[PDB]
């Protein structure tokens, strides 16, 4: 879940900043860049009461840790 | 001076022209259904209409 | 001079790189004008 959430968010961020004129030109020429399908990960992100065998698990904390690690790795890779 | 609605010499500035264009061509067309607000792209995208 | 510089700069905008992306997916440049033979 953390891996796919990070991947989807990074893809959406990258697509947002992409020039629209370039996308239109590519579509006209026949090289359309497919957009990322939407998702509803926000519901799972806002979950802090996952109950399993009498245990309360803070999924948000684990997702936060995973995304922090992924962001640090991405920054190091860019550098 | 370009930030103000009117320069010292008294002529239209870029800010006023952009405001007028946005209010009379972009937002006006949205009310006609030709344009819609796309929260996914955080921008207004023209609809796939015949026109 | 400002007009010439703007004409030189506009070539760097992303819209001019559509052909390159299309050629790779469906499979003159800046800096040359500054070379002094």
């Amino acid at each position: 879940l953390a891996d796919q959430i990070f991947a989807y968010y990074k893809v959406m961020a990258g697509s947002l900043l992409l020039d629209k004129r370039l996308r239109s030109e590519c579509k006209n020429q026949g090289a359309t860049i497919h957009l990322p399908p939407s998702n509803r990960y926000e519901t799972l992100l806002k979950q802090r009461h996952v109950q399993l065998l009498g245990r309360s698990i803070d999924l948000n904390r684990l997702i936060t840790q995973r995304v922090s690690a992924a962001m640090y790795k991405s920054l190091e890779l860019a550098i | 001076q370009q930030t103000q609605h009117l320069d010292s010499h008294g002529e239209p500035t870029i800010t006023s022209l952009y405001t007028n264009w946005y209010l009379e061509t972009l937002l006006r067309q949205v009310s006609n259904g030709h344009i819609a607000y796309f929260p996914a792209m955080k921008a207004f995208v023209n609809l796939p209409t015949e026109n | 001079i400002c007009t010439e510089q703007c004409t030189l700069s506009d070539q760097l905008l992303p819209k001019h790189c559509a052909k390159t992306i299309s050629q790779a997916v469906n499979k003159e440049k800046p800096g040359v004008e500054s070379m002094r033979k």
